[PDB]
Order: structure tokens, then sequence, then C-alpha cells
């Protein structure tokens, strides 16, 4: 359940201001201020083609697409197991009694659909 | 799926960029670039591995809850017949 | 407030349906209403009652005859005028035009 | 598209003569034809009161428009009532000065005709009859669609169609017999016969053809510009007194 | 064009909270209101060069606005793709139960089939064969003689 | 290329008072970076602020463009589920079905008779 | 996602405004005490200030700015009681088309449900595809069961054209509004299968032309003695012409005898005074198009009919196609037979008004409906 709302959100929130703040400028613990300003100029520079937001908006899309084929399978595997006498096999009144209060006992349509089972 | 998030992750970084124009100090100045820019992707793979099995579980779990509403058991089917093999003795 | 529903049905009838010089003389010659904005006018002649004044009231309807009659004079005035600067081939009327028309009838 | 209003001729008069007044009044030249034309060609006529002297009045102008476009055709005989009567189609603005000069020059009383419920019968009729060269009548069929328009009580009933197919209506005429009036012999008593509305008495409208024709009670409505002969000889009958 | 001073004093305050906290981590050096008015001095400081900005210096067009907008279209585009996927599993489904059931009267018509030719290798010749007017004799005396 | 104008003359300013507060940068040593990390700040919000303000608009173009193809996909997975199931309910209820079923009872009952007669 | 009634939608206020003018002061009252019973909104003590501006003899117009700002749409729910009492009191507005309910071999299948639990059922079905409403109320005078559907849309919730679909008491003819499109297709397709529960149903249509009125559908193909006869065969629906064998034998036709005129049989029409003839004559069109004895309007009035004559002479398969259109077919035509126009001695009986609102052919004396 919503599903690519947490996928952009966790993108959003944990590579983009991750990489854009922290990995360029508060990595000058090692230092003079110079050097470090235009190297993380530099960086942030030749960068502005895979940080934006039309490119991660394409990743999420094809990282829910990768999902949804991922997903594919296990639909298909989890619609194929054994069938435990599964629906739209027994009568009315058996699958009222399953899901309970049926609020209408009827002692016919039960003979009829007990030998349909 | 995680190739691509992994891959993306290892584009984008300082390792790419500033080792191409790399004299006594700056040749170790950047050398300690390297393993702290190694550094937080490591730290940033713990998280994105664990965000895909967070997500598959959650998935999984959830697709589990709507079949299972959606197939029978055999325990409740047994305590509807002992039901009606009540009322049919009655 | 169905008033304020009302109004704001007309104001969007109105955005959707009612929303060489010589078209305009012949225009606003068949207009028959007040072409005088109404409230700066008030504040005008409430200005005007604030010199030969205590707060002396108004009623809306004499506001109302005022600036029809003052429309009237001065479209009157302007009508006189006209021909006066055409008398003395201005097509384009000056100010000493309504000088005379201004001055000969006192 | 060329719908054909209707007026009438009080007076028998020849065309020959007085042409060139309407030549001078109009500056324009038009061909009048004689045609000696005979209804029923069959020897079963007798020669007398079958006769009649058309003049089709053509305009041989440029045919880029239709509606402009506008034929006179007349019709007389000098053994009845009233002898002749004329037929005008288009839009054009000569159709009025031509009336003008008609009503000016010989001396006539026009008026429009209405049409009753048997002519516009007879009339379909006789729009089916065709005339051949080898002086026999044969006669194609149409998937003709009646109308009816009447008023009643707070617009019950407000209009009613009949319509017959063309094989239905071959297999009535052939069943019938042979005679040269399907639609007064066959159609007719048949529809009293298996309904019992008898289409003289109600209120006809528009007697519609398979796209041919469109005869209503006011004017005819063709696809051709031509005017049979059958169909002006029944329409110059009905007039009479 | 107040809109610039507007997102330039946002920015400011946004600046003047992210210096905040690098300046609660260089503290080392200095206790409470010792970088408290330092800050405060800076506060206003940066206020005249924006101040000055304006005796520096079209559209009205902000960011927090621009920004709801694009997260209201994220979710309403969240919201119908796991509506297509509710269908989607919805239509799959339905198209497991339509094929169940054309398998299943292909299947009944072959058993059917099967069934004929083998009741026509069968053997019933007395009491069965003068008919394989047969039931509707039976429907007619039986709502008849009321049986 | 009036939001590339202000970022150049706020990038121009910026890069002035950074000129600046680094000529007067040569216990005042953590106040004197103090302001350059102030405008260092305030730069990198404004131009990141600004690229952000013209992504956010092609992304939201480009968002409303894939939407509709998602709302026009919808509208056809929604006619294919109508007509699946109309498929099924013609199917099940359908005069062949009910002919096989009597004649596969019919079948059953002959046969039983068959049986038990011999 | 099935929305309860507690959910207000978003719609224009000008437009309840308009419908909520076309409704008397009382029924306004009822709707007001039920509103704030169920819901409420800005227990007894603002009963008695309705009750007494209802004794002063207001107009509508106060109370409905009463009830549209006490409340400021209302709900969902407050909509579909609004327009279902618009339907009950002003009926020449809607259109009507109805559909048989077969099953299995071909048998027609009563619906014989209930109101309660076909409710949620029908909700929950239709949940799984759309957001939804429904409602389910019965008729004051007609036992019918009439169902408004409504149904939305996300461009928040735009409304859609609400769906009704009438369901009769104990009928296998199920009523539903004329529409086309693809929201039409799926109300109806959930209804039929929502409404079996132990053995398939499907919506064969028996009709293609839409009819007016709930009254008129009702009498013309609901449980009714009027349901097959509903022309010259009018007195057979409704008995008037004999009495229980218990009654007296002195006032009966076969003693008392009914004053007759004698029919003519050659063709005595195409050739065309005695007032009690033409009381008889005026007797015997009133006979022939209707029951024994306004004054033209038939029972039911019949908007559009399509006929088809499909005799057979001398081995020549003859059509014809007769049309008709108006307000009432059956009633115009016995006007025109009134004023000696139509010769009713050869007047047949699908031309006469039976079978009526059925537009079908004739294949050698007997009709039959199309599909």
């Amino acid at each position: 359940t919503d599903t690519y709302n947490s996928i952009s959100n966790f993108i959003e929130n944990e590579l983009t201001a991750l990489l854009s703040s922290d990995d360029y400028l508060m990595d000058d613990l090692a230092g003079p201020n110079e050097v470090c300003r235009l190297l993380k100029a530099q960086v942030i520079e030749k960068r502005k083609d895979a940080m934006s937001r039309g490119k991660q908006d394409l990743l999420s899309k094809e990282i829910y697409d990768n999902e949804s084929e991922l997903r594919a399978s296990q639909s298909q595997q989890i619609m194929e197991l054994v069938g435990d006498i599964p629906k739209y096999s027994l009568g009315s009144e058996l699958r009222n009694r399953v899901e309970g209060e049926p609020q209408s006992t009827s002692i016919e349509r039960l003979i009829e659909d007990v030998l349909k089972l | 799926s995680e190739q691509l998030l992994h891959n993306y992750v290892s584009d984008s970084l300082l390792t790419t960029l500033i080792s191409f124009q790399e004299e006594q100090q700056l040749q170790h100045w950047y050398e300690l670039l390297q393993a702290r820019d190694a550094r937080v992707t490591s730290e940033l793979e713990a998280r994105i591995k664990q965000f895909f099995i967070t997500l598959r579980s959650r998935l999984l779990r959830f697709l589990e809850s709507e079949q299972l509403s959606h197939s029978l058991s055999l325990e409740t089917l047994i305590d509807a017949l002992y039901k009606i093999n009540d009322l049919l003795q009655q | 407030v169905r008033q304020k529903r009302r109004e704001k049905q007309r104001k969007q009838s109105l955005k959707r349906v009612e929303k060489l010089a010589l078209y305009e003389i012949r225009k606003y010659q068949r207009s028959t209403d007040l072409l005088i904005s109404k409230i700066p006018f008030a504040r005008l002649v409430k200005e005007v009652t604030d010199e030969f004044t205590q707060d002396l009231r108004w009623q809306s309807m004499a506001i109302m005859a005022l600036q029809e009659a003052s429309e009237a004079y001065l479209v009157g005035l302007l009508e006189h005028t006209n021909l006066l600067a055409l008398h003395a081939k201005r097509i384009t009327i000056m100010k000493k035009d309504m000088q005379l028309a201004r001055r000969i009838r006192g | 598209p060329y719908t054909w209003k209707f007026l009438g001729i009080s007076k028998q008069l020849s065309l020959e003569n007085g042409i060139a007044k309407l030549n001078q009044l109009l500056n324009l030249e038009v061909d009048l034809d004689i045609q000696t034309i005979r209804v029923p060609s069959d020897p079963d006529g007798g020669t007398a009161a079958d006769e009649y002297i058309r003049y089709e009045m053509r305009l041989d102008i440029s045919n880029l428009d239709e509606g402009t476009y506008s034929k006179f055709i007349f019709l007389g005989n000098s053994k009845m009532e009233v002898p002749m009567f004329l037929c005008y189609c288009g839009t054009d603005n000569r159709n009025e000065v031509v009336l003008q000069w008609l009503k000016a020059e010989y001396g006539v009383i026009m008026w429009p005709i209405k049409f009753e419920q048997k002519t516009m019968i007879k009339l379909a009729d006789a729009s089916i009859v065709h005339v051949t060269k080898e002086n026999i009548e044969q006669i194609t069929w149409f998937s003709s669609k009646l109308y009816f328009e009447p008023e009643t009580q707070d617009k019950n009933l407000r209009q009613f169609s009949i319509e017959i197919p063309r094989e239905s209506c071959e297999g009535l005429a052939l069943g019938y017999g042979n005679t040269m009036h399907p639609y007064n012999d066959a159609i007719v008593p048949y529809i009293y016969n298996e309904t019992g509305m008898a289409v003289e008495r109600l209120p006809l409208t528009s007697v519609i053809l398979a796209g041919h024709t469109k005869i209503m009670r006011e004017s005819i409505v063709t696809s051709t510009r031509s005017l049979r002969n059958r169909v002006l000889a029944v329409v110059l009958q009905s007039i009479q007194f | 064009s107040i809109l610039r001073l507007l997102e330039t004093n946002t920015v400011s305050a946004l600046d003047s909270v992210f210096e905040k906290y690098e300046k609660e981590m260089n503290q080392m050096t200095h206790n409470n209101e010792v970088k408290r008015i330092y800050s405060k001095k800076e506060r206003l400081l940066e206020i005249i060069l924006t101040k000055i900005k304006k005796k520096l210096r079209e559209r009205d067009l902000d960011i927090e606005y621009i920004y709801s907008k694009r997260q209201f279209i994220q979710n309403r585009y969240s919201q119908e793709l796991q509506n297509n996927e509710r269908l989607e599993a919805i239509l799959s489904r339905e198209q497991n139960l339509l094929e169940e059931t054309r398998k299943l009267c292909m299947n009944l018509k072959t058993n059917n089939k099967k069934r004929l030719t083998e009741k026509l290798i069968q053997k019933d010749l007395h009491p069965v064969l003068n008919k394989a007017d047969g039931p509707v004799t039976f429907r007619n005396d039986s709502h008849e003689l009321n049986l | 290329s009036v939001t590339t104008i202000d970022v150049l003359s706020s990038l121009f300013i910026n890069l002035f008072e950074n000129d600046l507060i680094p000529q007067a940068l040569k216990f005042r040593k953590l106040l004197y970076k103090l302001d350059l990390r102030l405008f260092q700040t305030i730069s990198d919000q404004m131009t990141r602020d600004l690229k952000d303000i013209l992504d956010i608009n092609v992304s939201n173009n480009e968002l409303c463009y894939q939407l509709k193809q998602v709302l026009a996909r919808k509208e056809d997975l929604n006619q294919q589920i109508i007509s699946v199931r109309n498929e099924i309910q013609e199917l099940k209820a359908g005069k062949d079905w009910h002919d096989l079923q009597n004649e596969q009872a019919k079948l059953n009952d002959k046969v039983k008779l068959n049986k038990r007669l011999n | 996602l099935r929305l309860e009634d507690n959910y207000v939608p978003t719609s224009d206020t000008l437009v309840v405004f308009k419908q909520l003018m076309k409704l008397p002061v009382t029924v306004l009252y009822d709707l007001t005490l039920s509103w704030f019973a169920k819901f409420g909104g800005s227990i007894y003590l603002l009963t008695e200030t309705l009750d007494l501006l209802i004794e002063k003899g207001v107009r509508r117009n106060v109370i409905v700015n009463r009830i549209l700002y006490v409340y400021w749409g209302l709900n969902v729910f407050q909509l579909a009681e609004i327009d279902c009492h618009l339907m009950i009191s002003k009926p020449e507005k809607f259109k009507w088309l109805p559909s048989k309910a077969l099953r299995g071999d071909g048998k027609p299948y009563v619906v014989k449900l209930q109101p309660a639990k076909f409710i949620e059922n029908l909700q929950t079905d239709l949940a799984k595809i759309y957001h939804c409403h429904v409602y389910m109320f019965k008729h004051p005078s007609l036992p019918v069961l009439i169902t408004r559907i409504q149904l939305f849309d996300s461009n928040p919730l735009i409304s859609r054209r609400p769906y009704y679909v009438a369901f009769p008491l104990n009928s296998p003819i199920i009523f539903h509004s004329v529409d086309k499109d693809i929201y039409a297709r799926l109300v109806l397709q959930s209804i039929s299968r929502t409404i079996s529960e132990r053995e398939t149903i499907i919506f064969k249509p028996v009709q293609k032309i839409p009819v007016k009125s709930i009254h008129n559908i009702m009498t013309l193909l609901g449980p009714s003695r009027f349901a097959e006869s509903m022309g010259p065969w009018e007195c057979y629906a409704s008995a008037n012409f004999e009495r229980s064998p218990l009654h007296d034998y002195k006032k009966h036709q076969g003693l008392t005898g009914k004053k007759v005129m004698v029919r003519e049989f050659d063709d005595s029409f195409l050739n065309d005074e005695e007032p009690e003839i033409r009381r008889l004559r005026l007797e015997k069109n009133m006979i022939k198009f209707k029951g024994s004895a306004s004054r033209y309007s038939s029972l039911v009035p019949i908007e559009k009919v399509g006929f088809t004559l499909k005799n057979e002479i001398n081995s020549r398969i003859i059509t014809i196609k007769l049309k008709f259109n108006g307000n009432d077919i059956f009633g115009g035509l016995h006007e025109l037979c009134d004023k000696n126009l139509i010769n009713i001695d050869k007047v047949p009986g699908w031309l006469a008004g039976e079978n009526g609102s059925f537009s079908g052919t004739i294949m050698n004396g007997d009709f039959q409906r199309e599909q």
C-alpha cells in the first residue's frame, strides 16, 4: 500500500539531500578553506544532469517498474498455492456460514449445497 | 532494482570527478578523500539494502493478507460444518 | 449568504459573457447613464462642503442629482466650446477655446 | 434539389410574340421551344383532349450555380376551362421580374396552386411512369415513404408515416394486374384493406419516393431539372373546375 | 517584486538555522550567553545587507507553494498507480476465472461425447433401445393424474 | 532568463561579500570564518533554490503528462474488467451450457438405469 | 472506499437551491427533522423554532435559506433524499426503460429481494471498481422499490449523473433509467451479479424505446392485470362486464340485454344526423380503442411505436413499415377515427392499441415483439 510515495520519499530524503549538502560542504574536516570550497564548487558544477528532479523521478519510475515485475511473479505464485477448497465452488450457505451471522437458516438450501462440496 | 540504485549512488560521487585531475602534500590530501567518500557509501549501502528488505516483506505480508481473505482455511470450514451437523442433528 | 452566491454567479456570468477615434463620438452620444466615478466624486463634494460648513450629512440622491447636474453643465460647456474650436480651424481643442465660452456666458 | 413552385395562369396565350420585350427588359436571350407533346402516346386516347403545347423557357446561362438556374415549364390546352399554367424553380430575382412582365404585358391572373390528396396520389402515380423512345410506357419502382401530419388534442398524434419498400411495391403491382395506375388501384386499396386508414381523407403532407422525387402540398422537389409530361398533365387536369 | 525579498528572508532564516547548527558544534572553545549575543550581532548584520539588497534592487512565484503542488501531484499519482495495481489484480483473477469456466465447459463437452461413445458400445437391448414422445407423455400424464 | 539574471546578481553579491570576508579572514578566528559560512550557505541555498524551482516546474509538467496517461490506462482497464465479467456472466448462464448440463444428467441417469436393469 | 452517509461532496450551492425550491413546506419540515435526528449540526429545542416558523405562514425561500445555511452541499445522503423526493413529486421528468431477468434455460426469475442485505452487497460489489453510494426507498403509492445509484470521479470528487434502477416487488422485469455510457453497463451488470446469490441471472432488455413515467411503466410491464391486455381487451383486465356467481340474476347482461348496432360488411365507407346513432358510433369507437365507456387519452400514453406488416399474397412477401410519433399515439388515433377518417370495421387489433409500447413485426396475423 502506497509504495511509490515511499520510494520517492526514500530517494528524496536519503540520497539527494545526503549527497548535496553533507557530501559537498561538510567535507572540510580534513583542512585550507579555499581549496575545499573550490573542489566542492567543481563537483557541484560538474554534476547537473543526475541530481535533477526529473532524473530521480525517472529512477523512481524504473524502481517501481522493477518492483512491479517482481510483484507479478509473487502474485501469480500466491494465487497458485494449494486451493484449500477455495470459493466459487460451494453454495451460498457454506460461504455464509464461513463469513458468519447468516441471519436466515434454510435446511433445503443446506441440503442442496452440502451435496455440492 | 538494487543494481540501479547502487550504480546511481556510485556514479554521482567525488571519486569520479576529483581524481580525474589528480604536489607532495596535495597527493596525500585527496588520498584521505577517497577513503572518507568510500566510508559514507558503506553506511549508505546498509540502509538501501535494509530498505529493499523492509519493502518486500511489507509487500508480501500485504499480498498474503488480501489472498487469504479470498481463500479458505481448513479450520473455520470444519467449524461451520460442525454447526451444520448440529443443526441437522436437531 | 445567498445574496453573496447570487453576486458571485452574476460576476461569473459577466466574466464569461460580458467580458481612428471616430467610433467613440457616436458611441458615447447615445449613452444615457452617468460617466463620473461615484465615490471619488462623493469624496470631492464632501471636501467642497467642508469649506462652507459642522458634521453636515448627505443624502445619496442629492449627490446623484449633483453628479447629473455637473455632468450636464460640463457637456454643455464642452459642446459649446467645440463650435468655437472648429470655428478657429482647430479640430484639436485648447484652453483658449474654453475661455471665451467661460467669458461670454457668465 | 430543384423545388418546383407552381402558379396558375388565367387566359390562353401564345409565347412566340412579346418575348423580345422580355429580352429588352432583361438584356438576356432565352430559348422557347414549342413541344406539341401528347400524354399516353398509346392509341387508346382518341387523339382528343390528350395533347398539350409545352414551352420550356430555359435560361441558357453559366451553370456554376443551381439555385440561380431557373427553368419555366409551361403547359396549355384549347379545350379546358382553365387553359394554362406554369411552374418555376430557383431563387433568382429573374423569376420576380418575369412574373412582373407576365402580369404586365398580357394582362393575366396569377395565383399559387394548393394540392389536394387525390391530386398527390395521381402525381405519385404519374411521376414513375417512364416514357421510352420505343412508344411504350415502362414503369420503374421506388421505395415510397408516405407521410401524414394531423392535428389532435394536446398534440396526441403528431406525425406518422407509411413506408413501403420497392420489392413489395412491385409485388403489389404484379399481383393487382396489368394497369398504368398502381398507386390508385393497388396500394391505396391494400392500405385500406389491411389498416383501414383511407389515405384520401387523412391529411397528407409529403408523398416522398426513394430519393427520386418529393411531392408536397405546395411544391414538388426533384433530383433532376426536367419534369415529365404526365406529371404536368395531371397537374393541369387537377386545377380544372 | 517583493517575493524576491520574501524568498531571500526565508533563505536567510534557513541559513541562520544551518549556521547555528554548526556554531553549536564549534562552541568547544566558547557559555550560553557568550555565543547568543554574538550570533544576535550578526543577525542584524545579515539583516543589514538584506536591507541593503533592497537598496541594491517579472513574476511572483514562491517555492513552498509549488513544492506543495508537487507533493499533491505525486500523492494523486501514487493513489492512481495503486488503483491501477488493484484493478490489474482484479482483471487477472477474472481472466483466471473465465479460462477456468471455459475449460470446464469444454471438458464437460468432451466428457459428454466420450460418455455417448462408450454408451454406444454398451449393451442396452430390451428396456432402453426402444427410445434411445418419450419424456413428454410422462410429464403430461404426471400433471394430469397428479402423480 | 530572468531567474538566471537574478541568480547571477545574487551570486555576484555573494561572491563580493565572500571575497571581502575571506580577505578579512586572514579568539576571533571562529568569528572570522562564521560570516563566510553564512555567505556560503546563502549562495548555495539561493542557487539550489532557483535550479530546484526550474526542475520542480519541468517535473510537474512531466508528471502531469504521465498522470494523464495513467488515467487513460485506468479507463481502459475499467472497460476490460466490464467486458471480461460480462463474458463470464454470458458464458455461465448460456443456453448451450444448460443444454449440455441437461444432456449430461440424462446420460448419467440412463447409464445408472441400464446398469441396474442389467 | 465505499462512501458512507457522513461524507459531503463538493457541488454548487445554487443548483441545490433550485432543486429544493421545487418542494412544498411540509416535506421540507420532514427533511429537516430527519436530517437533524440523524446528523444534526448548528434536540427538541431547535424543533420548536421551525414549528413556530411554519405556523406563521412563511415562504419557502426563508426556510430553504434556513436548511442551506444551518448545514453549510449537505452530504451525499441528503442529496439522495432530495432527488428521490423530487422523483416522487414530479414523475413526468424521468424516462424509464424495461429489461427482463432470465436465468438457466430461459425461464423468468422473480427477484423477491429484501432491502436490507441487498444494499451492502451491491455497495461492496461496486466499491471494488469506483467510488459509489447507493440509496433505496419504497414508493409510497405504487408497490415498487426505487434505487438511486450515484457514482463519482477524481478530477475533490466530481459527481456523475445519478443512475436509477427501479425494482418492482414480484416481477422479473426490472426498470432502469435510460443511459448507454460505461457506468450504466457497470451498474446494471453489478446488480445482475449481486441479486442472484444462488444461480446466475442475466438481463436481456425487452424494449429499446423509453417510456415516460413510473406509473405508466408499472401499468404496462409490472405486476398488474393490465400487463398484457392493454387494448380492446381492457375489459378483461377490470372485469366490469360480469359479476360473481353469487350475484343476482335479475341484473345480468344475459337477462337485460345490451343495446347494439348492426355492423356493415360491404365496402360502404368510401361513399360519404340521427343523434342516437351518432352516440352509438361514438360508443363503438370507445369500445374498439378502449374498454367499455381528457376523454380521448388512453390509460397509458405511449411515445413512439414502429410496426411492420409482412403479409403474403400469391407467394409474395409484401412488407410495409408503419411508424408513429407524438405524445399519446392511440388516443390521437381514436380521435382521428372519431372524426370518421378511419373505417373502424377494418382496424386490426395491433393498431387498435393492444400490446402497447411494443414495436414489432407481424408474420401471418399474430404479433411478436422485436429484440
